[PDB]
């Protein structure tokens, strides 16, 4: 696990040199955007049960064979383990947004998840559809003002969509 | 009846030249997706009856072609449909593996729209069945594999139109 | 080399096994154990992760106010169709001709078809080489 | 051509056309 | 599943021994009760449709807000009403599985494991399903030891929801 | 009908119709008055023959109507009785045609492909037609019940 | 599998009152009924040794013969003697003792960015040997709820039902 | 295939007699062609030409 | 295959959803489970209504005549000090 | 692990259906056998030491290289492990007899066993000879009268012989 | 487009294309970058250009939406806006084709026969397109509004 | 009679959708080659008579179709050829500008091979004249422009075959 500040130190250490003056100033822009990064994460964890349940509900409307008898999310236990997966991925996407680096997301969430679903028989193409529904439910709740001052958070919601896309590709 | 390798060899042979960098460049592109196509053709073989049952129930199950007078009324006529939809889901699987839609018009498309007009089979409801069948096929094989299998469904729908 | 994995070297059970009852030892390696999985490099200055300093939000409807050979190209263009089009504009309005025949579609549907392109029917002239 | 067979005219059927509300 | 047969194999398997006479008596007691159990499962199946449409109506009579309130969780649409009667039929089907098997093993595996997490997530109320199961307990029409076996698995579902 | 396949039989054999074929077309058309009376009984008894037909079908096969059965709910049960109205109609055609040729190419040819492809238990729909048969033969005399029941059991045979 | 169908509220009560230790709590979770239903009944004797070495001892199986060597403890002594033998190894008592909850020991090297694929992801509850028996399906021939009029939900291009909630907005407004 | 234009009762006479090895291929084809499944499809709706 | 399972005639081991073959023991494919129902008679066309397989008009004989006899000239041959493990 | 009764429930839950009326009548015949299915399990449990030892002694008389030095059943620890394996396969066959279904037998005993004996060097063609000798010792002991009333148990010893044949072809 | 009818013009005349024709195909393709930007503005403004288009149409022609008007009720008003979405789409084609040739053979040829045969006042639909034109030209600069408005008024001319 | 823009608009219109990124992606590809096609059509207009004079002298000038009895003997018949070859070099110029061969079969290909069989015009010598005419056209307009103009010549030769 390393964040965005520790990744420029880990790369400068394998060169054996101090950080430059333009590498400190690029990190001072990331400190000035810190309060707006803290309100992306505050909005996706204060609505964590609404991102997951409304996107699950939209998935079995679109792919209704998953809840048919014999299906993949058919029982009470396979339905609860399905919502467990959507809640785990949203947890580690939110961990990667407060860090600025997708290191914790693929060290301990995406590490071997594609081959877990192949040994189980879970369709990884439908898990990717479920992540893409949690993505735009999260970027729509990110760029609404509603208790935040008005400004430009445009490059922060582009980064948040990048961890959602990294998780959806890495699963199928 | 040519696959991606057969089509690449034909075009490189038809000019009498060897397989240069451009011909092998596409062949390497086909071998990269070779792993994706087999798993796509794997699950489609498993859920063949389930996919066709999902498409007809989602597109034309309760429409009035299903009722008396509609084009699908009698049990012989209904049974011909799922027999007929099986070829579209099957031959599309062949195109997905071969990476070339030459097998479709060779063995499916030619004399097809000219045959449905003879029987009076509605081409409009047929394409929507294949479109719905394309929609469920993207469910199983995933997104990009659905993009591959879906690329031959609308090829059937285009020529059958 | 060594023994195979797990086999205590020297306590093999296939030492003096008969050939008639010998069973071939299956092959097993140290792959599926977790100690031999390849980790990220991370001492050569490379971590496999991704975060901030990666993601860029590129505006690609809006590259810039588009290049000068699209506007300078352009304003030449409709200086050369402007005289065309308004000649073709009120060629429509007081071309307000009367009506022949019976209305075959509601109240319209008369002799000529509405707004039909005359260049198509009139542009394909049949010609006889050595016309006679 | 049989005890159940299709003719176009007796088809009274929004399936050659596809207004999906019927 | 948890049957009377597999809880006898498991008792002998948990110590690595053969099936003694302790375990043959438990399997024999399953065979004596199975005559009343397989006639209750046959009778709940034979009147299942008239028991499900009645029990869904008993929920709408007691909790009439579920047919009027807008929202996804409620039966205020034709799609929400079909999903309500789908759930009553899930609870009735597991009861006739427990009568066939002979223990509370099918509905432990398919229904009650993970049920509290669904009702919290999708905003369903366990008092809707208790009222639906109290209808079936009073309206299946059985009597004798046939009704004793049917009510023993209906009361198992009411105790997990409450 | 008996008229059309007694023709296509003698058609294939390059010959005309024998006395064995023409004394039965003759014998069938004199039977035609009695056939329309039999079909007339089943025509306006479909309300009872179908509804009591699905009566015994659910009492004998509660699985198909129970939750999980194919005909579960208000919707499928209506279609559950719709098919019985179909097959009761085809039996009226077979009685007037004097053969299961109308029932053959409608509701019998490839019927297992349809019901297998619909998820319906084909044995269950066979049980439904048998329940209709006892209601139908209970509406007619013994001389007629040997016919009206006779076409049902052919449908029972081909439906399994 | 942390559900309240699988909670052990009386093992929890004896741990809060200092009657049992954490080594007895860890033993009681392996011998519990949810662990035998969801895990032991869907593995053979060899893959279940791999699950219980990775989760109790905190380390990976050495080779495929360690799996063979320990799977005969389950077949002859049952599951209760296998977890007594595992918990009484010196590998366990030197690392966790009887008071520490186990963990995956030495998963990640100190300066690296990646790890070693944590053990709940490396072995899920069933694998390839039970996949062809208990795997679910798509399109199950299951007779679900119907839809009856699918083209009215998503209209086509020239349909004036795409302009239907525009006549309300303009009105005579 | 026989599926969508047979009833099931037509040529199981010939299949089981052939699966058992009692008749070779040519008898199986000749008995197939001279069954009423064939003339119901290839002889009835077409002329002799 | 779905009809045979739905009719309770016999369950046919098919494929899992990705297309690997089903099997109860993971060695070979299409192995099935057995027990208390494949040896029980009288239900062969079970759930196929009014099925008529074999002499349905009579209960079969008990046939509980288990004895192995000396099979002269056809006792099977196999090596000595050896098990004929198959090639 | 599921019995004959839970097998038809698991097959009907994959369709999401109630049980048919012929499926319940075929389960009432398994209840009617009953008392005599329990006679077969009682007769091969009361003789389980002699099924194993008499068919072990018969195995090393026909295949004497198994106990020659270098053979697989030559040492004290290797001989006691051959008798331990015969007693385990006999244990899970009697579990599958009382359950009416070979699901305890090929999940707990037969799954993965062919590939295990190959990793150890154990000749799986000779394990199959020792299983087929326990089959003849069990079916000759299943149909003897000896304290049971006279009747027809022929369809139940055809099922007991079928479990022994399943364990003997899945070991090699 | 300008490319296809500059060809079929010189096609009929048995000749190649003059400098007057080839210096405008040249001048049009360099104009192509600016055309896609203009059509890109109208592409994802159809929500406002159509809905505000029908805004002024009903305020200027309340007869067509009043009871008795052709677009009366929830139904016809939806189709009342559907046609405006059509004609707004064809203007995006004409801007990219650099001519009303796409608008000519779609929505203009024989348009009076359709709307007369549908009972729709053709003058009313002409008023609708004019209301869309003021919304469209209000979304673009003066150099662009001389084009986007330029294709609407051609549609106004042919629609009466 | 559709150009590349007309064909792109038709396919995007025939599904009732707007011009998405894929439809405009091909349109941008056509506008990039807009500069090449005009200069290609420029020089072909200049050297129209020179190209046809080069093709006939290089393919069928001295063959025995030119001699008595051959298909091109009389002066009316010879004069019909260069009149006939002018259309192939002219209509191919239109396809090169429009970027779509729809105009060829609309105005050249239909009833063409059925007409030459009526007159008895040798289709074999006709295609080789167009092939030789394609060879000289690659001389003038260059390589890639010759690839563009050449792409419609063999389209005529294919359908005329
Ligand atoms: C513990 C939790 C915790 C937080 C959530 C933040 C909360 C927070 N945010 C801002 C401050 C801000 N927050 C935003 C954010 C946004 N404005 C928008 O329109 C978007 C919807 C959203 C992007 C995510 C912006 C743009 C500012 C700066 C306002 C400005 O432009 O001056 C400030 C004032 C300091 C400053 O202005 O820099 C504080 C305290 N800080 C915390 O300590
Ligand atoms: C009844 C007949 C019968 C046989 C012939 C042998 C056949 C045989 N030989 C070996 C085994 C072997 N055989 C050799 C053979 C040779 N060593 C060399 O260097 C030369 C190539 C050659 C000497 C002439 C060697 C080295 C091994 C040991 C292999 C090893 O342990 O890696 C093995 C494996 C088991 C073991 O370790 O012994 C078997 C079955 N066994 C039998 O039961
Ligand atoms: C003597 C007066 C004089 C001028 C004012 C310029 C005017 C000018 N600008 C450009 C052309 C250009 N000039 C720029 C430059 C820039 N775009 C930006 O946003 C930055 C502010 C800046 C770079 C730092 C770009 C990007 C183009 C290309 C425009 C295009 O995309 O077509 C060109 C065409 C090619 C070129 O020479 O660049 C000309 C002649 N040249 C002159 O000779
Ligand atoms: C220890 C296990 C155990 C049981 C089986 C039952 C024991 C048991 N079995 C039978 C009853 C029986 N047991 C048998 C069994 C057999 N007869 C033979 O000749 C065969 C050798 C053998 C079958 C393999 C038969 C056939 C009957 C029924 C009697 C009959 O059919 O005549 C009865 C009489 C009850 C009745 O018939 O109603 C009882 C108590 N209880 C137990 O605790
Ligand atoms: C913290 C990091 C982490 C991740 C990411 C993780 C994933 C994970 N998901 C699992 C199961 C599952 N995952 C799903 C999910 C789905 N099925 C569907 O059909 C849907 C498309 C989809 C979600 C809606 C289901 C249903 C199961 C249960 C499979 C089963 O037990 O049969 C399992 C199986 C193990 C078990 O249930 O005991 C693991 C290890 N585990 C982890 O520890
Ligand atoms: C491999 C390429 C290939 C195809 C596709 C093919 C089609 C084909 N479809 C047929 C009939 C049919 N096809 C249908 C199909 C339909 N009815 C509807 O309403 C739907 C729109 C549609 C299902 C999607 C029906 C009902 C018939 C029977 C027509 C009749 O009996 O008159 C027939 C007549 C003979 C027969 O079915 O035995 C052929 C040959 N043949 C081929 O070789
Ligand atoms: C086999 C074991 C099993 C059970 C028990 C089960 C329950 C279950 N019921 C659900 C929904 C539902 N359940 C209801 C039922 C009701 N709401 C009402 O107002 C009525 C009073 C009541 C009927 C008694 C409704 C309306 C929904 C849809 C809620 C939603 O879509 O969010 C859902 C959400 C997924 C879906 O939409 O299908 C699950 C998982 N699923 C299972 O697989
Ligand atoms: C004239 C010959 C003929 C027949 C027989 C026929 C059957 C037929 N049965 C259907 C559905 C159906 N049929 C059933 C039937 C049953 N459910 C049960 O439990 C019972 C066992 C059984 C009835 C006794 C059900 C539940 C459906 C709806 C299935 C679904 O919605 O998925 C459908 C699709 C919907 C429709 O168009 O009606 C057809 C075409 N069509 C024909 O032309
Ligand atoms: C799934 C239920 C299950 C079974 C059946 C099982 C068998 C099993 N048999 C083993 C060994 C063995 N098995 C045999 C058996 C035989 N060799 C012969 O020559 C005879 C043909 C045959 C006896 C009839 C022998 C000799 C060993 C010892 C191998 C050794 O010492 O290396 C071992 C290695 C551990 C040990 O015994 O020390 C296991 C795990 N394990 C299980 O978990
Ligand atoms: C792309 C060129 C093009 C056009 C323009 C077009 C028009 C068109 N307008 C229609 C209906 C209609 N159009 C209107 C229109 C109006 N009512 C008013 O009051 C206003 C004056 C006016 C709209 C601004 C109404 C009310 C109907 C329904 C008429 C009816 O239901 O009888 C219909 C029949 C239903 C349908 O298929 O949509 C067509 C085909 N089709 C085309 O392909």
């Amino acid at each position: 696990m390393l964040d965005a500040f520790a990744k420029v130190v880990a790369q400068a250490d394998a060169r054996g040199e101090f950080l430059s003056n333009t590498q400190i100033d690029a990190l001072s822009k990331m400190v000035k955007e810190g309060n707006q990064r803290l309100d992306i994460v505050n909005k996706v964890t204060s609505n964590a049960s609404a991102i997951v349940t409304n996107s699950a509900r939209a998935l079995f409307a679109e792919q209704p064979q998953l809840i048919q008898p014999g299906g993949n999310a058919y029982t009470s236990r396979r339905m609860a383990a399905c919502l467990r997966d959507m809640e785990i991925v949203l947890r580690y996407v939110s961990y990667a947004m407060i860090a600025g680096d997708s290191s914790v997301l693929d060290d301990r969430c995406l590490n071997g998840l594609r081959e877990t679903y192949q040994a189980l028989g879970t369709p990884g193409s439908s898990v990717a559809v479920a992540i893409q529904k949690m993505k735009d439910a999260s970027v729509a709740l990110a760029n609404d003002t509603t208790g935040t001052p008005i400004g430009d958070c445009s490059s922060l919601v582009a980064e948040l969509a990048g961890y959602f896309d990294r998780a959806a590709v890495s699963v199928v | 009846m040519q696959d991606a390798i057969t089509s690449v060899i034909n075009a490189a042979d038809v000019q009498g030249k060897y397989l240069d960098a451009n011909s092998v460049e596409k062949l390497r592109g086909y071998f990269q997706t070779g792993e994706l196509r087999v798993r796509a053709a794997a699950t489609i073989a498993a859920n063949a009856a389930t996919i066709i049952k999902e498409a007809v129930a989602k597109s034309l199950l309760y429409s009035d072609i299903t009722r008396p007078g509609g084009n699908m009324y009698t049990t012989r006529r209904y049974a011909a449909c799922i027999r007929d939809l099986d070829y579209y889901l099957r031959y599309a699987t062949y195109g997905m593996l071969a990476g070339d839609p030459s097998i479709l018009d060779e063995r499916v498309l030619n004399g097809l729209k000219e045959t449905y007009n003879s029987l009076g089979v509605p081409i409009g409801a047929t394409i929507q069945a294949i479109q719905a069948m394309k929609e469920v096929t993207g469910s199983l094989v995933g997104s990009d594999a659905g993009k591959e299998m879906g690329l031959y469904f609308d090829y059937i729908c285009s020529g059958l139109s | 080399q060594l023994a195979p994995p797990g086999i205590p070297p020297g306590e093999d059970a296939r030492n003096n096994q008969s050939l008639r009852q010998y069973v071939a030892r299956p092959v097993e390696t140290y792959q599926k154990r977790s100690f031999a999985t390849p980790l990220p490099l991370t001492w050569t200055g490379e971590t496999e992760t991704v975060g901030a300093f990666d993601v860029v939000v590129p505006p690609q409807e809006k590259d810039l106010p588009v290049s000068g050979e699209a506007t300078s190209a352009f304003v030449k263009y409709s200086d050369m169709v402007r005289a065309e089009r308004k000649a073709a504009l009120q060629a429509l309005l007081s071309a307000s001709a009367a009506g022949e025949g019976r209305p075959t579609c509601g109240a319209e549907g008369r002799k000529f078809v509405s707004n039909a392109n005359p260049v198509l029917v009139n542009g394909v002239k049949c010609v006889e080489y050595w016309r006679k | 051509s049989g005890y159940g067979d299709y003719s176009y005219s007796t088809d009274r059927t929004k399936g050659h056309v596809n207004q999906y509300y019927v | 599943m948890k049957t009377p047969i597999t809880e006898a194999i498991a008792t002998a398997d948990n110590q690595g021994r053969f099936l003694s006479n302790t375990e043959l008596q438990a399997v024999n007691g399953r065979y004596q009760r199975a005559t009343a159990s397989l006639t209750a499962a046959k009778a709940l199946t034979g009147s299942a449709q008239r028991l499900i449409t009645g029990a869904a109506q008993a929920v709408y009579n007691k909790f009439p807000y579920t047919t009027q309130m807008p929202g996804p969780a409620y039966a205020s649409s034709a799609i929400g009403k079909a999903k309500c009667a789908r759930d009553i039929g899930y609870y009735l089907r597991m009861v006739t599985y427990c009568l066939v098997v002979g223990g509370t093993g099918p509905m432990d595996e398919y229904l009650v494991a993970g049920l509290e997490e669904i009702n919290r997530s999708f905003d369903l109320s366990p008092s809707w399903y208790i009222e639906a199961l109290q209808y079936i307990k009073n309206s299946h029409g059985l009597s004798g030891q046939v009704a004793n076996e049917a009510n023993a698995y209906i009361d198992y579902a009411i105790n997990t929801l409450s | 009908s008996i008229v059309t396949k007694s023709i296509v039989n003698a058609d294939a054999e390059a010959r005309y119709l024998s006395p064995g074929e023409l004394d039965r077309i003759k014998s069938f058309v004199l039977s035609g008055q009695r056939r329309l009376r039999i079909a007339q009984t089943l025509t306006e008894n479909r309300e009872r023959i179908v509804k009591q037909g699905g009566q015994q079908l659910f009492q004998r096969r509660p699985d198909v109507v129970s939750p999980g059965g194919n005909a579960y709910g208000e919707e499928m049960t209506a279609t559950c009785l719709r098919d019985l109205d179909y097959y009761l109609r085809l039996v009226t055609y077979g009685i007037i045609a004097g053969d299961v040729t109308p029932i053959e190419e409608i509701g019998l040819v490839g019927v297992k492909e349809m019901y297998s492809a619909l998820g319906t238990p084909i044995s269950g729909v066979a049980e439904g037609i048998r329940c209709m048969k006892d209601v139908a033969c209970s509406l007619l005399s013994g001389e007629d019940a040997a016919e009206v029941g006779f076409y049902f059991d052919y449908t029972l045979a081909a439906m399994q | 599998q942390i559900l309240k169908s699988t909670k052990q509220p009386f093992l929890e009560s004896q741990l809060r009152f200092n009657q049992i230790s954490i080594k007895d709590f860890i033993k009681g979770l392996v011998l519990s009924a949810p662990f035998r239903d969801l895990n032991y009944n869907v593995n053979n004797n060899y893959r279940f040794v791999e699950i219980c070495v990775q989760r109790v001892l905190g380390r990976d199986i050495y080779n495929e013969r360690e799996k063979i060597a320990w799977s005969i403890i389950i077949a002859t002594q049952g599951l209760e003697g296998f977890i007594d033998t595992l918990l009484n190894t010196q590998e366990y008592l030197s690392n966790f003792g009887d008071s520490i909850v186990p963990f995956q020991r030495r998963r990640i090297i100190p300066q690296r960015s990646k790890g070693e694929m944590p053990f709940n992801l490396k072995t899920p509850r069933y694998g390839i040997e039970f996949r062809s028996k208990l795997a679910a399906t798509q399109f199950s021939w299951a007779s679900p709820i119907r839809r009856f009029r699918p083209q009215e939900q998503q209209p086509k291009a020239g349909d004036p039902a795409l302009f239907l909630n525009m006549v309300q907005e303009m009105g005579p407004g | 295939d026989i599926s969508t234009f047979v009833i099931g009762n037509e040529i199981e006479n010939i299949k089981i007699q052939f699966i058992k090895g009692q008749i070779s291929v040519k008898e199986m084809i000749n008995a197939l062609g001279k069954s009423s499944v064939y003339l119901k499809e290839f002889y009835n709706p077409y002329p002799n030409i | 295959a779905n009809v045979a399972g739905q009719e309770k005639i016999a369950t046919i081991s098919g494929y899992t959803w990705d297309g690997q073959p089903q099997t109860e023991i993971p060695g070979k494919p299409f192995v099935k489970s057995i027990g208390a129902m494949d040896y029980m008679d009288g239900v062969e066309g079970g759930d196929v209504v009014a099925a008529k397989v074999g002499a349905f008009w009579k209960p079969k004989a008990p046939k509980e005549v288990p004895y192995k006899r000396p099979m002269g000239a056809n006792t099977p041959e196999l090596p000595y000090n050896t098990v004929p493990r198959l090639v």
